[PDB]
């Protein structure tokens, strides 16, 4: 159908209300590949079309939004999503990212590390994360929920991101994490997205549209994760290119959201309308101040 | 007195035949753009690409210090403009170029302020 001009397909809810038992993820269109324009890095168009479906959902967009990008080397030594990401967020934007291995970054700031060693002392806007560890790829062994970094990201979500922000977070078949799903029912809003340019991997991105800081509905992470592989099981994506050659409305709008800094008791019902509409970020709006922390050793 | 001079050794590098620097990051964009040279987002026309500015930086790509006190880099942070026939090497393009303070377009590639 119209999918293959969408920037991907977002997993559609009635997969999200179903029980399924955890199966191997065995894609009819493994081993495809989109045609990427020429000279064009998978990762840029896989950026892009992420931030176009980002696009399409109620962020909040504050003056000096504050953005966290996790997992933002590569192999190349540089930084292909943040470029996208510097591209896509509103000029002024804060963006500090992160990876295990050093690279060369467009951020603002760049943390070399185990992303478990990054500390911040604000809050943040949007998370998004890239990290993968490639062990995780192995078929020979019972597909588990994943700790390691998983683990730090669950508590960076509770503890850094402000009332009202985003996630997107690179899950796999076998790289997940069954709390992170659990997370997402503290959103308003919640999908697995998978990009048109990498659907024959069973990678997506985990999305929370606008962090409400309470449970709004009770998930479980192994029976959504079950859900999640289901869908792509049953669901062949066509791989396509198409949404990368309009760029015309690629810009995030800048919304000039609302900053506010509420006490938890403040938080009534109406509160929680705005955040869960797009329309209120909570946080202070203090300055900027990140760290890595640094084992030292003979 | 020593400083290692890393422009004129990747000049020479490419003159004896070397591979230019890989990887610079290339952006989708409309290719609409003012066609200037270094920019806040992407701003390629018909004839350019856009390019991720730290990845086109010799200094950055390379790990060694920018050359100048302060130590500032133009291209991180920012969107560099590559005229299409020159995109293989964006790296050696901006080495080699230099951006006019008046119009912001690249001298040569551009630039129209010594026309009459
Ligand atoms: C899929 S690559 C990221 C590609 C990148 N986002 C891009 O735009 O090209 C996954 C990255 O996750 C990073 N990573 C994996 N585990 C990590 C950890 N525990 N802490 C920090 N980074 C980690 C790896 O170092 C690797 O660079
Ligand atoms: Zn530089
Ligand atoms: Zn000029």
């Amino acid at each position: 159908s119209s999918q293959a001009w969408q920037p991907g397909v977002a997993m559609p809810n009635l997969y999200k209300m179903q029980r399924m038992l955890l199966e191997k993820c065995d894609l009819q269109n493994y081993g495809d590949s989109a045609t990427l324009p020429k000279g064009i890095m998978m990762n840029v168009a896989k950026y892009t079309q992420l931030c176009q479906y980002l696009n399409t959902l109620t962020l909040a967009v504050p003056y000096n939004m504050r953005v966290i990008h996790f997992g933002a080397g590569s192999d190349k030594g540089v930084a292909p999503g943040t470029a996208v990401l510097r591209q896509w967020l509103p000029t002024g934007t804060l963006l500090v990212d992160s990876d295990l291995n050093d690279f060369v970054s467009d951020a603002d700031s760049t943390l070399i590390g185990d992303c478990a060693t990054v500390h911040t002392a604000n809050k943040w806007d949007l998370i998004i994360s890239d990290m993968y560890d490639p062990k995780t790829k192995n078929v020979t062994k019972e597909n588990d929920s994943k700790e390691g970094f998983f683990t730090y990201i669950c508590g960076f979500i509770q503890q850094k991101l402000a009332l009202g922000g985003s996630v997107a977070i690179k899950i796999t078949e076998h790289s997940w994490n069954a709390d992170l799903y659990k997370l997402m029912g503290h959103f308003a809003w919640w999908t697995a997205f998978v990009t048109n340019v990498n659907a024959s991997s069973s990678e997506a991105f985990l999305i929370g549209c606008n962090y409400l800081g309470k449970p709004r509905e009770q998930i479980d992470g192994y029976v959504m994760h079950a859900n999640y592989i289901f869908w792509r099981n049953t669901n062949p994506i066509q791989l396509s290119s198409y949404s990368l050659f309009d760029m015309s409305k690629f810009p995030l709008k800048l919304r000039g959201t609302a900053v506010m800094s509420l006490k938890e008791g403040q938080i009534n019902d109406m509160i929680l309308s705005l955040l869960s509409k797009g329309r209120l970020i909570i946080r202070e709006n203090n300055r900027v101040v990140i760290s890595s922390d640094v084992l030292v050793n003979n | 007195a020593f400083a290692v001079d890393a422009a004129k050794a990747y000049k020479d590098y490419l003159a004896s035949g070397g591979q230019p620097i890989t990887n610079c990051v290339k952006m989708l964009c409309t290719h609409t753009g003012t066609g200037q040279a270094i920019t806040v987002t992407p701003e390629a026309n018909m004839d350019q690409e856009s390019f991720g500015g730290a990845s086109c930086c010799l200094y950055c790509r390379c790990h060694i210090d920018h050359p100048n006190p302060k130590g500032f880099c133009d291209l991180k942070g920012k969107y560099v403009q590559i005229p299409t026939t020159c995109a293989n090497d964006p790296v050696g393009f901006t080495l080699k170029n230099t951006v006019c303070t008046v119009c912001g377009m690249w001298k040569g590639y551009g630039c129209s302020c010594d026309q009459l």
